[PDB]
């Protein structure tokens, strides 16, 4: 049981590195058939701040790079959102832009988000400049966050967990 | 059986699929999807596998627009059932119609193609949200619970429940959400069968 569990959507394209971010979260662990031939879209943990148990549920929500258009689905029913691009691409940053500028529109100011840079691997070519995607995340009020080191994915997943915790 | 023949067969079973979806047979789809992924789990094929084989189909606007509704009314349902009360299995079984579907989808197309839907042919999002809690039902374990109910029977209770909004004309994301988060915690018995 928990004092309270906080909803987060990871909204990314394939290709961006989304498993990158999961790696502190776990599966669910089921005997239900239907789901031990296919799996599901999230994972899990447990964390404790200021004495309260809390569960965090991610949802990479499978399909979602089918459906692009920004609906309630992205915008509502959310704690926290996630939206990564890829560093060493900039269509994948003009796409994500678009995305949050709609998601900006559309949802409540309790909602936390976070842009996240992320860039898989040592070797293909950076070509985002991390000055415009702070100059972009600053003009949403939002976190920007640089990815590769998994340490500081973990900072901003328990930054946002308080985060989420002060207004709940 | 050879490699070539169980991928002619996957063809095939992709197709049925893609046929319900233009009928749109919501029902239908969701098995042949079903269908689709048993029988390529079965032969150990992957949608990399499939995909080179599917490259004359095509999934119609219309197609989309119902893999379209169905992802949202999934994506809506697996977050709302995620409560203090559980939040496991009822998420669970969403989700997984929810990846079955993207399964489908992620046979016949590479990565990040973009649906082509036809808002002409959204479905709505109650007779949706109906649909896939029936093929829940026809899925689940027949000892599967959601908290301390039967899963077969929270599902009939849930659909009663959407049912009555539709007739007294109350249905709104929020009456519905209200339904898809609710565990029957208020109910005076634990369902069974």
């Amino acid at each position: 049981e928990y004092d309270y569990l906080f909803k987060l959507l990871l909204i990314g394209d394939s290709g961006v590195g989304k498993s990158c971010l999961l790696l502190r979260f776990a599966d669910d662990t089921y005997t239900e058939s239907y789901i031990s031939t296919i799996g599901v879209d999230f994972k899990i943990r447990t964390i404790e701040l200021d004495g309260k148990t809390i569960k965090l549920q991610i949802w990479d929500t499978a399909g979602q790079e089918r459906f692009r258009t920004i609906t309630s689905s992205y915008y509502r029913g959310a704690h926290g959102i996630i939206v990564v691009y890829d560093v060493t691409d900039q269509e994948s940053y003009a796409n994500v832009k678009q995305w949050l500028q709609e998601i900006d529109r559309y949802a409540s100011e309790n909602v936390n988000k976070l842009l996240v840079g992320n860039k898989s691997d040592l070797t293909t070519k950076k070509v985002v400049d991390n000055t415009t995607a702070k100059e972009f995340a600053d003009s949403l009020g939002i976190p920007f966050l640089e990815t590769s080191n998994a340490t500081n994915v973990e900072q901003a997943f328990m930054t946002m967990a308080a985060e989420i915790k002060k207004r709940m | 059986v050879t490699r070539i023949e169980n991928l002619e067969n996957a063809k095939k079973l992709w197709d049925n699929a893609n046929s319900m979806l233009e009928k749109g047979n919501i029902s239908g789809y969701l098995k042949a999807a079903n269908e689709l992924h048993k029988f390529m789990k079965e032969k150990n094929l992957k949608e990399d596998d499939l995909r080179p084989e599917l490259s004359d189909k095509t999934i119609s606007p219309k197609g989309y627009a119902i893999l379209q509704s169905l992802w949202g009314a999934a994506s809506d349902y697996s977050r709302a059932a995620a409560t203090l009360t559980e939040s496991t299995v009822e998420p669970g079984l969403v989700s997984a119609v929810n990846k079955m579907s993207a399964f489908f989808m992620d046979c016949k197309l590479s990565p990040n193609e973009r649906a082509t839907p036809d808002p002409d042919f959204k479905v709505g999002k109650s007779k949706i949200l109906v649909g896939i809690m029936q093929f829940i039902k026809d899925v689940a374990d027949p000892t599967s619970k959601i908290w301390m109910h039967n899963t077969k029977a929270l599902m009939n209770h849930k659909i009663a429940a959407i049912q009555k909004l539709e007739r007294s004309n109350n249905v709104n994301d929020e009456t519905l959400e209200s339904v898809l988060s609710s565990k029957g915690e208020n109910l005076s018995e634990y369902l069974s069968y």
